[PDB]
């Protein structure tokens, strides 16, 4: 009985780990009144400078690429988008809806500004970034040109979040 | 070699299925359109429609013309052609494309789905290196040597 | 409230969405009413 | 608005033109009930008692009583929406297209907004009736390259938890096995005290054509249709049976009842197509317009549907 | 993620099992029109037969003592219910309420009929019954007199409930 509650109570939480908006309810308000620093969040969607011209694409996905890099896999059903990088990049995840289980995608073709998810905690402001297998940002074959603007910053033990700018591919 | 058949048909259409009825050569532009899509025209050299297209430069007297071509010398896509006035709409290589293109007469059992494509000196998308493209469907025949794929061009590569 | 009837006049797109439901849910039970099996 | 808007105003002269789905035929009026919302989830709560002991003898004083329980169940239904978008020319450019037999650029494949409002309308009405059917949208004959849906979305060929018969491909000409298994699945259905109801049967045109053949040495003045209404009458409590042919369907028969209580369809009030305000309009004659659709509604009780598959390889 | 949902999908299975009526979603409704053997539930609260003069009193409990005799455990806080038998028994908790925490019973000294849970599916009708260490009813040293009317049956895989009828110590 209990033993079951502590193992639900950790399933939720590794669950909503990967998870944009998990739904926590909280015994008592925070305070955040400060207007600095409250934009470093897993849920801040979309990007930092967003223009009115931008194409955003919707595609079903399989796994968890928000905030990642995603490549197109086709299987019977539609094609999909799966984290990955490499040569395989097709665009960059910026929101998704989890009840649609929808994945919007700015396409390689489009430029981007904003926050993405990196290796770890070793990447520093003028640095050339490379998308993994995983879809995620790692320190410099940089077939794209993506410049790191920030430090990695950590919310959790795997989540760092780096303002990024991708900006096409390389020659 | 036309958007539109140039020999009439004998027959009326029969409007009840619903299904399999776009893999006709009149349908242009592109399966998904964004509104927020980047479209130019131009005068046309030969027939470039559902074909990659480059610019040709002429004696100099005549501004430049769209010809059907790839390789290093890829401009963009054409995606329709107006008859009367000989005007080529060409989106260009930076925007991302989705659509039915034509594809080259050789080796087209072997596409499928997944498959990367690369535009040849004729424009026309062929299995594979400088220009990201992937094919999304098999091989469509219209005709005994015309062939048409669904297709995503997103730009180039390095 | 529906587009069958001429004196109707939306005002709005909002009240002309309502209109075009009422319009189909009334011919969804004029079809029932003169349906025989 | 009418004064402002053209294109609200042409859709509503040009809305009493669209046909009505064919999906009615095959639901009683009382089974369907409209629903308020575009997308998300409903629940529904169903309650029912149950006797929990013997009852008691009023005699003489006791004030010991037998009782009565209750219990309910919760369902819920998950809907969506979608869009398509079409081309079609501007109102202040039609007339200069117009022609004494028709109005449109034939050369490029470009309508008036009403036409092309009329023939998108009818085009999405028929993937509707696709979906309640079959509970599946593709637009590939072959029936591939579905697009994914939500879960607790379900149509009448895809319901879980329903009786689903398989007729082996070598009797795939053989009316009677093809009987035999419709038998079989007429005895696993499990209507519970519903069963004085209606019934409904959908057959595809191929197996529509066999139906009519003379009842099988050979006999007369019976047919194999007249078989089968004889067959599930004798489980529905000599109630009405009606038969359909649908195109859709692929050496595939249906049957369900036509009770309220076992089987409802509660779609969405913007289920039909609805045009959207959002008009793209650029400095060439070449307009864009979309229409909304919703998806979603169908509620079933466990074990009340029979499908019979005839493998036709 | 998938492997986290499957996982926290078993624990939410382990976790609603040992539930009074656990909430679910399910996809149709089934279907119960026969009338009979519709009562034998986990969910079917209170007794058989219950009449208007019967003593019940709601009290905090420690794990989940649902259908189980219990017994009082003092331990600052007041005192508790813990599902118990032997000499310790102090009442039979015939209904639970998880969001105040509080479970009703029904004290010894007031004769039941209701089901009960059981230890095992070892136990017929016209057998003598004792409350376990774990507040289950297993066949028979009997400090109370209870007796079996019909035999255990199991909807779960270790759910058995048994109709008993207790009517108070023996001597």
């Amino acid at each position: 009985t209990t033993q079951l509650v502590k193992e639900y109570q950790e399933k939720r939480s590794k669950l909503e780990k990967f998870m944009k908006n998990p739904q926590h309810d909280a015994s008592l308000l925070s305070n955040s009144n400060e207007f600095r620093d409250k934009n470093v969040e897993f849920f801040a969607s979309g990007g930092t400078r967003t223009s009115k011209f931008d194409k955003l694409e919707n595609h079903p996905f399989l796994g968890y690429p928000y905030k990642r890099g995603v490549k197109r896999v086709i299987q019977h059903y539609e094609p999909h988008v799966e984290a990955g990088g490499g040569e395989d990049l097709y665009g960059i995840c910026i929101d998704i809806d989890e009840f649609s289980k929808t994945a919007t995608i700015v396409p390689i073709t489009n430029n981007f500004e904003g926050y993405l998810v990196a290796k770890d905690s070793t990447v520093k402001v003028k640095d050339k970034l490379i998308f993994n297998k995983d879809g995620a940002l790692e320190k410099v074959k940089a077939t794209i040109n993506a410049t790191a603007l920030t430090d990695a910053k950590q919310i959790s033990n795997e989540v760092y979040l780096v303002k990024v700018a991708v900006f096409g591919n390389k020659a | 070699l036309m958007k539109n058949p140039q020999q009439d048909s004998g027959l009326l259409s029969n409007s009840i299925d619903f299904r399999d009825q776009n893999l006709i050569f009149s349908n242009s532009g592109g399966v998904c359109t964004s509104s927020k899509d980047k479209i130019e025209n131009y005068p046309a050299k030969g027939y470039p429609y559902k074909r990659g297209v480059k610019l040709s430069f002429g004696d100099g007297t005549t501004e430049l013309e769209v010809e059907a071509g790839g390789g290093d010398d890829l401009y963009g896509v054409c995606s329709d052609i107006d008859e009367f006035s000989g005007m080529a709409t060409v989106i260009p290589i930076t925007n991302n494309f989705t659509g039915y293109l034509t594809l080259k007469k050789d080796g087209q059992n072997g596409v499928n789905p997944g498959d990367k494509l690369n535009f040849n000196q004729h424009g026309e998308l062929e299995k594979v290196k400088s220009v990201n493209a992937i094919a999304l469907s098999k091989a469509h025949k219209l005709t005994e040597d015309l062939f048409i794929v669904l297709a995503s061009v997103f730009g180039n590569r390095a | 409230a529906s587009l069958l009837d001429s004196n109707f006049v939306p005002i709005n797109f909002t009240e002309f969405v309502q209109a075009i439901s009422n319009t189909y849910k009334q011919r969804r039970i004029q079809f029932y009413e003169n349906l025989k099996r | 608005l009418f004064d402002e808007n053209y294109y609200a105003k042409a859709v509503a002269n040009i809305i009493g033109e669209v046909k009505d789905p064919i999906m009615y035929k095959w639901f009683s009026p009382d089974q369907i009930e409209d629903v308020d919302l575009q997308m998300g989830y409903q629940k529904t709560v169903k309650w029912d008692a149950f006797l929990n002991a013997n009852p008691t003898t009023i005699a003489n004083e006791v004030n010991t009583i037998s009782t009565i329980g209750f219990s309910s169940e919760v369902v819920r239904l998950n809907y969506l929406k979608l869009q398509y978008k079409f081309r079609h020319l501007k109102q202040t450019s039609e007339k200069f297209y117009t022609s004494d037999s028709y109005i449109g650029d034939i050369n490029n494949n470009l309508l008036p907004f009403a036409q092309a409002y009329k023939l998108a309308s009818s085009e999405i009405i028929k993937l509707i009736n696709h979906f309640v059917l079959t509970g599946t949208v593709s637009i590939q004959k072959d029936g591939k390259n579905q697009k994914r849906l939500l879960p607790n979305m379900y149509g009448l060929l895809n319901m879980p938890e329903q009786i689903k018969e398989e007729v082996a491909s070598g009797d795939k000409d053989k009316m009677d096995k093809i009987f035999e298994k419709i038998e079989a699945g007429l005895s696993k259905l499990e209507l519970g005290d519903e069963f004085s109801t209606p019934m409904m049967v959908i057959v595809d045109p191929a197996t529509s054509l066999k139906l009519v053949k003379p009842y099988a040495a050979a006999s007369s003045c019976e047919k194999w249709e007249d078989v089968l209404i004889q067959t599930i009458k004798a489980i529905n409590n000599r109630e009405d049976v009606y038969i359909e042919t649908s195109n859709l369907l692929k050496h595939k028969i249906l049957i369900y009842p036509l009770n309220s209580e076992l089987i409802k369809f509660k779609p969405s009030k913007y289920m039909l197509p609805t045009p959207n305000e959002q008009v793209d309009k650029d400095s060439t004659d070449v307009a864009h317009s979309y229409i909304d659709f919703v998806l979603g509604g169908l509620l079933a009780t466990r074990k009340t549907i029979l499908q019979v598959n005839i493998k036709q390889s």
